[PDB]
């Protein structure tokens, strides 16, 4: 089959800066590349058909070259919008091959997030079981740490993150730290603590609430 | 308007076969030079095509797995289906179908159309729905959401006041928790003020159980705390 390297496989790069993204065939393929932009969680949106044509309605700003092995895509000035998994596909051969992707990230500059904590519902403490949620809110680097503490006793293996994908308006994360205990576990302690510590932070933050002292 | 749109189950146990279909409109296969084909990516893997069909039924497969894949159109009933044998769980994936046009002429612009994808779940655990509970917000801005626990298996959709409120939502992606069920949360930033008179709704939807629950956060009170 025909290979289709990418690279690079990720990057980083601020808003205006020229972008170059590389895709090798392992063989001659001519002209028949495409270029798709893919946002998480949507179909991958067509670029650029025949290695260099621009798809009716795609920025100006994307430019496509080059034919038999050796090709490239080109954002001439990269915009915050412009987040997204970029991949080449060949359709010079059955069975039709992809790249491995481009992961491309906006290099913006520090924010700091908005943290909130979130006691349990009395909903699902009447069902049994206890959630606490501690909210980052809009920060960039993408790197943060989230501690819980209960009574001020540091917690470990009983908590789950998840962060979003890049923000296409302003380039930044947010985190959903989850921690998750029983009810009879819930009410044998009354500090809830997440502490949250990050770049655009001069000193770590701490967001917490006291059971049964609202 | 030209369209394709994925169906099949979200849930398939291992060794079993999996049939999906791809209903289209804007289009007829009966024309010259058109076509359906199937594209599958796992969950933050990259995109690996899998079978393509013809208005003249010519039929291609990725070789690798030409011994389970079936594909087969209807133009009459603007119908493409695919059937994938002896499901693995490394078969679980997003599986999109896009249609090609005006074939190997300057007109032919490659796979342009997509449709949303529907996602497969390689798995013999059964489904469940999610309970969906409150996360109170309480003056600059304040933060709300909808908590989504104890479901199987993803996906679930989550907006918020039917889709009127987009501006500052964040829905995490889910977690599979010990229990080997999913859950996530779904959040929006709103300013304070309008917590007096602006109505918030979470509209969770999970297909795989046919759970729809529409809950409005409230903010909480400190009367009745026992």
């Amino acid at each position: 089959d025909v290979v289709m390297t990418q690279s690079p496989s990720s990057l980083s790069a601020s808003v205006g800066d020229r972008v170059t993204i590389t895709c090798k065939a392992s063989q001659s393929v001519s002209d028949v590349l495409t270029w798709y932009q893919q946002k998480p969680g949507k179909a991958p949106k067509l670029l650029i058909y025949y290695a260099s044509n621009r798809y009716t309605g795609v920025p100006s700003r994307f430019s496509g070259s080059g034919s038999g092995t050796d090709f490239t895509l080109t954002i001439s000035s990269l915009q915050p919008e412009d987040f997204a998994t970029y991949y080449c596909q060949q359709g010079y051969r059955s069975p039709y091959t992809f790249g491995g992707g481009t992961k491309l990230e906006i290099k913006r500059t520090v924010a700091a997030p908005s943290v909130f904590i979130f006691p349990p519902s009395d909903e699902q403490l009447k069902s049994g079981t206890a959630s606490v949620v501690c909210l980052l809110n809009n920060f960039y680097p993408r790197e943060a740490k989230v501690q819980w503490k209960v009574d001020n006793a540091l917690q470990s293996g009983n908590s789950q993150e998840s962060v979003t994908e890049q923000d296409s308006k302003d380039s930044t994360y947010s985190l959903s730290s989850t921690l998750t205990l029983s009810k009879a576990d819930y009410e044998k302690h009354k500090v809830y603590a997440c502490e949250v510590t990050h770049q655009g932070l001069s000193s770590p933050v701490t967001k917490s609430f006291n059971r049964g002292e609202c | 308007q030209i369209t394709l749109k994925e169906s099949g189950p979200a849930l398939v146990k291992p060794t079993q076969t999996l049939t999906l279909t791809c209903t289209f409109s804007g289009f007829s296969l009966s024309t010259s030079g058109m076509g359906v084909g199937w594209i599958r990516q796992p969950p933050g893997k990259a995109l690996e095509w899998l079978a393509h069909i013809w208005w003249d039924d010519d039929k291609y497969y990725n070789p690798s797995l030409k011994s389970r894949l079936t594909i087969s159109k209807d133009t009459s009933k603007n119908q493409v289906v695919l059937t994938m044998t002896n499901m693995d769980p490394v078969d679980t994936a997003t599986y999109y179908c896009a249609r090609r046009a005006n074939y190997g002429t300057s007109y032919d612009y490659g796979m342009d159309y997509w449709g949303q994808g529907t996602l497969v779940t390689v798995s013999s655990a059964s489904t469940k729905g999610p309970s969906v509970f409150p996360l109170a917000p309480s003056g600059g801005t304040a933060a709300l959401g909808c908590l989504v626990k104890d479901y199987f298996p993803e996906p679930v959709t989550v907006s918020w006041n039917s889709g009127a409120l987009t501006s500052g939502v964040h829905t995490f992606p889910a977690v599979l928790q010990s229990s080997g069920l999913y859950s996530l949360s779904s959040v929006v930033t709103v300013p304070s003020s309008s917590l007096g008179t602006q109505t918030y709704i979470c509209n969770v939807n999970h297909k795989p159980s046919n759970t729809k629950v529409d809950k409005k956060v409230e903010p909480k009170s400190c009367d009745k705390t026992h």
